[PDB]
């Protein structure tokens, strides 16, 4: 999350598009918004939006967003990953 | 590609002035963080110990990556056929 | 030793081994062949 | 900058077409390419 | 040590790097809550 | 009776006009002192009318700091002018804001903000401004006031300051904006990030001397309107007592140890490089450098012979920084001009070899020999044998070829004349042939034949 | 002749050490330079010094290969009572 889409990420996207492989993006270290940077949650949502918009700037035609589950949120230090589909499956699907 | 805390940009640009032929082209304000992403160039012959100088001068609040996937080749100053140019024995040579 | 300067050790040197930097320191024929080639 | 990336714009007519077009070569030199 | 020395006998490999620290600290006594947008941070202009 | 008071008003009104109109930062002190040549203490509102006219009409975008300093300097002793001008500027703002005149609003806030950077204005004035600005979403002005004086609010009134920065961040994060305004917001945030004090266009340098300032407070949300006719003459009671108050306020306002250390550096050093390093590590002040070079000369002269130690020492210092080079130049001048008069022949031999050595390797330029002017009366015998040993050292190092090339280049007319008197040229030829450098004389010898016949 | 300067420094130190071990104590603070270098008629030993110089120092490899020049200085004999003791060399006229 912190450094986000750097130039190294840009070239990795470009090489992935060249190599004819399906891209999928893991946005890792979400704890660093919560604990390190201590952002309030609205600003963290805006941060994630800035990241995902930057991803979409280099994936030429293909669109990436969490509701398409091409984005995964993660904190591999604290042992978790999730997608929107996963979270609603576990904790909201039973209540609608 | 240099990632550094924003108030320490003067040190980074001073280092990029000390090294020969190095230039800074763009500064990215990394949103929602205290960091800047500083994009520039340095010749490979001038690159020895660049990472160590940058990390020590910034007290560990800066880090950099050096890469050659964009294959930039540039003219060295001076003339190769200049027979009587001054070349020191131990100091690094002047530009011409 | 630091930056290639100084003793192996101050031990046995009879000195402190302190180091300090010194502040005191008309055309030719072959040329016409391009003109022919044009 | 294009050939650095192994790209232009090995068939002779196609290569001569793009040499004539994008890189502005004379047709004579465009067909007289012998290796990249 | 193995690049810049000709005979690195008995050296040990150093730890290379850690990611750059971005631990914001709450300076103020009471008026600043636990979660806040510190002045050091760049804004987020995208919309 | 009253006509005299009206004239006393109007003479100020005419007098002050160039004192105000020429205001730039070079002259805030001059304009401050000059304004007290006349009784502004009774004629208070005259300057205030000029300020409101100036800020409205005259597009003083880079000049408003000088005005802000001038009112601060007036408030330092006559605070009635501050007390009023607070109102005068606030009423200027609210009117021009209602006229949608952005440029004059810029002028009025640039003033008021610097007047809060100085302790002329109370924080409520700026907060009554910021209330007005945010209730009509005039953000581009908010950037100006926050940039110029925001840190003062951060210290005085932090609890509200967090809410101002919160709303600005919300704006930049969530709202569609003109790119000029967006860039202004981004630079404002950069200023808060890096160096928040960097908005100081206002000359806070005046704070130690202007310390007698004091803040004034006002509320413009009440139903006031600008008393724009107050600049004209109004009758004064207690006029003579206030005149005496004004006049009284005006008349109120209107060696051996250093030598020892240097000598012991020289005597402790094996090599001239070591001596130079030991001297350069002392960080000798610029007024003392000349004395250090005098000590180096005198110590070199107490020796039995010349030594390359003193040459090397001098060269290393001359090349370290230009101040040493200038010191050595003026020491050569000082030696030849003053104190060779009382040096014996062997010490002159040492001096000649020393300076000639420094001239040979071009640490002293050849142009420095222009001080020598060589006639029987213009020179002295000690000087003449000093020149002998100097040129002898020059010949020994360079050889007559390279020496003659440099002497031709350097235009040393004082000792190699061509246009002078025949006796003058003859004397120069006799000197140079006597010391054994006769081959240098050939050009001026030939010219001597021409001027004789 | 830098090896001779090293040998000189060691020799003067050992000569002083003979005196110190005569007094069963090598401790520096007991024996300031005034004890050794004060002349005899003032009750000192009247030693003449060559070892309180700075010794020229240089990169060993570069010095093996070419004339490095004096880039750095080693400390010779030093005492906490820092005094600028003169050298014998400054009072002898050189042979040239």
């Amino acid at each position: 999350v912190v450094e986000g889409v750097t130039f190294v990420v840009e070239q990795l996207i470009k090489q992935s598009i060249k190599n004819n492989v399906a891209m999928c993006f893991v946005i890792n270290k979400l704890d660093r918004l919560i604990l390190d940077l201590k952002l309030p949650p609205m600003d963290a949502y805006l941060k994630l939006n800035h990241i995902i918009a930057n991803i979409n700037s280099f994936t030429k035609g293909n669109v990436f967003s969490p509701i398409d589950n091409n984005i995964i949120f993660a904190s591999t230090k604290l042992g978790f990953t999730f997608t929107i589909k996963e979270f609603v499956s576990y904790y909201y699907a039973h209540s609608i | 590609d240099i990632t550094v805390h924003a108030p320490l940009l003067p040190i980074v640009e001073e280092l990029m002035k000390k090294r020969r032929g190095s230039r800074i082209y763009k500064t990215i304000k990394v949103a929602g963080t205290p960091l800047l992403e500083v994009r520039g160039q340095v010749p490979v012959i001038e690159s020895a110990g660049f990472e160590t100088d940058l990390r020590l001068s910034t007290n560990g609040l800066g880090m950099c990556q050096l890469y050659f996937w964009h294959k930039i080749w540039r003219k060295v100053p001076g003339d190769v056929l200049d027979k009587d140019a001054f070349i020191p024995k131990l100091k690094p040579a002047p530009i011409n | 030793s630091y930056n290639g300067i100084g003793l192996k050790s101050a031990k046995g040197s009879s000195t402190s081994g302190h180091v300090q930097r010194s502040l005191a320191s008309r055309p030719l024929a072959v040329q016409k062949q391009i003109e022919t080639h044009m | 900058q294009d050939l650095s990336r192994n790209t232009l714009g090995d068939n002779p007519r196609k290569l001569s077409k793009i040499l004539r077009t994008e890189y502005g070569w004379d047709s004579l030199a465009s067909r007289n390419v012998w290796s990249f | 040590p193995h690049l810049y020395n000709s005979r690195p006998r008995s050296v040990r490999i150093p730890w290379y790097n850690n990611p750059v620290s971005c631990i914001i600290q709450n300076d103020e006594e009471y008026d600043t809550p636990a979660l806040f947008f510190d002045p050091s941070l760049n804004p987020i202009p995208h919309f | 009776d009253i006509k005299f008071q009206r004239e006393n008003w109007e003479m100020i009104r005419s007098h002050v006009s160039p004192i105000i109109s020429n205001l730039t930062m070079d002259n805030l002190q001059e304009s401050h002192r000059d304004l007290f040549q006349v009784n502004i203490l009774i004629g208070r509102n005259i300057i205030c009318k000029n300020v409101v006219d100036f800020t409205l009409n005259k597009q003083n975008g880079r000049l408003i700091p000088a005005l802000s300093a001038l009112i601060a300097l007036l408030n330092s002793d006559i605070p009635d002018i501050g007390e009023t001008l607070a109102k005068e500027l606030m009423l200027m703002f609210v009117q021009q804001f209602n006229r949608k005149d952005y440029v004059s609003c810029g002028n009025i806030l640039q003033c008021l903000s610097i007047l809060f950077l100085y302790d002329v204005i109370h924080e409520i004035v700026i907060l009554q401004i910021l209330l007005l600005l945010l209730e009509k979403n005039s953000l581009r002005l908010v950037i100006a006031v926050m940039k110029i004086c925001g840190w003062k609010l951060a210290l005085v009134s932090k609890k509200t300051h967090d809410m101002i920065w919160e709303k600005l961040r919300y704006i930049l994060q969530t709202q569609e904006l003109s790119s000029t305004l967006r860039e202004s917001l981004e630079t404002l945030f950069e200023i808060r990030q890096k160096d928040y004090k960097s908005g100081s266009q206002g000359l806070f340098i005046l704070d130690p001397t202007s310390y007698t300032v004091h803040t004034h407070s006002y509320i413009v949300s009440d139903e006031d309107e600008a008393n724009k006719e107050l600049g004209n003459f109004e009758k004064c009671e207690n006029f003579n007592e206030l005149t005496m108050a004004f006049d009284t306020l005006r008349q109120k306002l209107l060696d051996v140890e250093f030598k020892k250390k240097i000598y012991l550096v020289l005597k402790s050093s094996l090599s001239g490089d070591e001596a130079a390093h030991k001297l350069l590590k002392l960080k000798i002040a610029n007024n003392l450098k000349k004395s250090v070079v005098d000590i180096i000369i005198k110590s070199s002269l107490q020796e039995s012979t010349f030594s390359k130690f003193y040459s090397i020492l001098s060269e290393r210092m001359i090349t370290f920084h230009r101040s040493w080079q200038t010191a050595y130049n003026e020491t050569f001048e000082q030696n030849y001009t003053q104190d060779i008069e009382d040096y014996e022949t062997d010490q002159l031999r040492i001096l000649g070899k020393f300076w000639g050595h420094l001239i040979s390797y071009e640490f002293l330029p050849m142009d420095c020999l222009k001080i020598i002017k060589l006639t029987e009366e213009e020179s002295c015998p000690q000087g003449r044998i000093f020149i002998k040993f100097l040129f002898q050292e020059l010949v020994n190092e360079l050889g007559l070829d390279e020496l003659q090339l440099r002497l031709n280049s350097s235009k040393l007319d004082g000792m190699f004349p061509l246009e002078g008197d025949a006796e003058h040229i003859r004397y120069s030829i006799n000197f140079f042939t006597a010391i054994g450098l006769g081959l240098l004389t050939e050009d001026m010898r030939s010219r001597l034949t021409i001027i004789q016949e | 002749t830098e090896p001779l300067l090293d040998i000189l420094v060691k020799g003067e130190t050992r000569i002083q050490n003979r005196v110190k071990l005569g007094l069963n104590s090598k401790m520096p603070t007991r024996f300031p330079p005034a004890v050794f270098y004060t002349p005899k008629e003032l009750g000192g030993l009247g030693m003449i010094s060559a070892s309180h110089i700075l010794i020229p120092a240089s990169d060993l490899s570069w010095s093996k290969q070419t004339d490095t020049g004096i880039t750095h200085f080693r400390a010779g004999m030093t005492h906490e009572d820092e005094k600028l003791i003169p050298t014998i060399f400054r009072y002898i006229t050189t042979w040239e």
